[PDB]
């Protein structure tokens, strides 16, 4: 019951400098919160960059520095490399057990913006079939990453009903894709008609709807 | 000497059962060092389970997760141990033995632990039926399987550009579901045939299904 | 008894 709280996303890039905040429920965070920071690039590659606050796990680049700003923990990523582009979790120490903030997804800009092309897909017959409907909608080769999917059935507003994937790093591209499935009995399925997908991404001036209607 | 944290244990285990992962350091004197554990589970983070001194005068669990783990150790094996008990689906992730060199400093290769009373089942795969400039976007719903992985080919593997199979998610119903998507011209949507082989070796299931518009 | 290595906390 202490929650760690960070930025969701940062974007840079190359050569500017990233500050990244950890922040406790709690209270202000002090040096007796032994700040930790840990980074988590692609393929689940973890590696400590800071212990207790300002402290340096041995042989980490001086171009990461750990701080307190304020009632803050903070890492300071100074002249952010392509290299350092990943999430960073940091850990507050609260006198007997660590808890870990939700990590910032830090990304180091090596391409230019791409919007995502949409799709939408609606369910099968055969999956009909059976009682089941599954709407599909794709956010295809769009960088950088951060992207939302909202799925609308008439022109209302769903919770809790989706779920969403999202590739690698294309090694060619640099770009992403993403998978987002809203899943509906074959009865709420046939009770409304138009089923719409709605896409927020920093390539889009303004956000795009794919819909289709039943039939 | 390059330093190795060599993690075994981990699997599929049935809800309340019980698992140890084991932890043995090589290339540091294990003797003095504070270990601990952390986990990953998908849609969380990271997530610390606790600590151990070198003497195991101390271990330091978090609240949440104290009565369901219990950290040791065997310097003499050079050997960290974590011990699961009664196991929930939340338990699900990869584990994580980690020594402190101010930091988390040190890291083994992890282990999974998953965690479901699910039976292992085939998936069901539909169509994705087909447009953007000339380009046609089609692919295949790999539904209601367990356990992973599940492997997607397009046209035996002669059709690889374009390709994006991606990341299974869980389901609710604790099967998994994943989807594979190709781009194409829109030209060929009539003189292609578009197939996706499935594989789900756990349950001997391979299955080809045509996409047509 | 020799050393302890610094550890991720105080
Ligand atoms: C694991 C570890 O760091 N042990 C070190 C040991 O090797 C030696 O450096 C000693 C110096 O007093 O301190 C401690």
């Amino acid at each position: 019951q202490a929650v760690v709280t960070q930025e969701s996303a940062l974007t840079t890039s190359p050569g500017e400098t990233v500050t990244l905040t950890c922040r406790s429920s709690t209270g202000a965070v002090t040096t007796s919160n032994y700040a930790n920071w840990v980074q988590e690039k692609p393929d689940h590659l973890f590696t400590g960059l800071i212990g207790r606050t300002n402290n340096r796990v041995p042989g980490v680049p001086a171009r990461f520095s750990g701080s307190l700003i304020g009632d803050k923990a903070a890492l300071t990523i100074t002249g952010a490399q392509t290299e350092d582009e990943a999430i960073y979790f940091c850990a507050l120490w609260y006198s007997n057990h660590f808890i870990f903030g939700s990590g910032t997804k830090v990304t180091v800009l090596k391409r230019t913006v791409a919007a995502p092309s949409v799709f939408i897909f609606p369910p099968s017959d055969e999956q009909l079939k059976s009682g089941t409907a599954s709407v599909v909608c794709l956010l295809n080769n769009f960088y950088p990453r951060e992207a939302k999917v909202q799925w609308k059935v008439d022109n209302a507003l769903q919770s809790g009903n989706s779920q969403e994937s999202v590739t690698e790093q294309d090694s060619k591209d640099s770009t992403y894709s993403l998978s987002s499935t809203l899943t509906l009995s074959k009865a709420d399925y046939e009770k409304h008609k138009v089923y719409a997908c709605e896409v927020t991404h920093q390539g889009l001036s303004s956000p795009v709807t794919k819909s289709f209607n039943r039939g | 000497m390059e330093v190795k944290l060599l993690q075994s244990g981990g699997g599929l285990v049935q809800p309340g059962g019980s698992l140890k992962l084991s932890c043995a350091a090589s290339g540091i004197d294990f003797s003095g060092y504070w270990m601990s554990w952390v986990r990953r589970a998908p849609g969380k983070g990271l997530e610390w389970i606790g600590e151990i001194t070198p003497d195991s005068s101390t271990i330091n669990y978090a609240p949440s997760l104290k009565d369901e783990f219990i950290i040791s150790r065997d310097n003499a094996k050079n050997t960290l141990y974590l011990q699961m008990t009664k196991v929930r689906s939340d338990d699900t992730a990869l584990y994580y033995c980690v020594s402190y060199y101010e930091g988390f400093a040190y890291w083994g290769q992890g282990t999974l632990v998953t965690v479901s009373a699910a039976s292992t089942k085939g998936p069901s795969v539909f169509p994705l039926a087909p447009t953007s400039g000339g380009t046609a976007a089609l692919g295949c719903l790999v539904k209601d399987y367990f356990p992973e992985p599940v492997t997607v080919s397009w046209n035996s593997g002669a059709l690889t550009s374009g390709v994006h199979t991606f990341p299974a998610v869980l389901q609710s119903s604790g099967l998994y579901s994943l989807s594979s998507v190709v781009t194409v011209p829109s030209s060929s949507l009539g003189t292609q045939t578009y197939i996706c082989n499935v594989n789900h070796k756990p349950s001997n299931t391979k299955v080809d299904k045509k996409v047509e518009p | 008894p020799g050393s302890t290595a610094p550890p991720a906390h105080g």
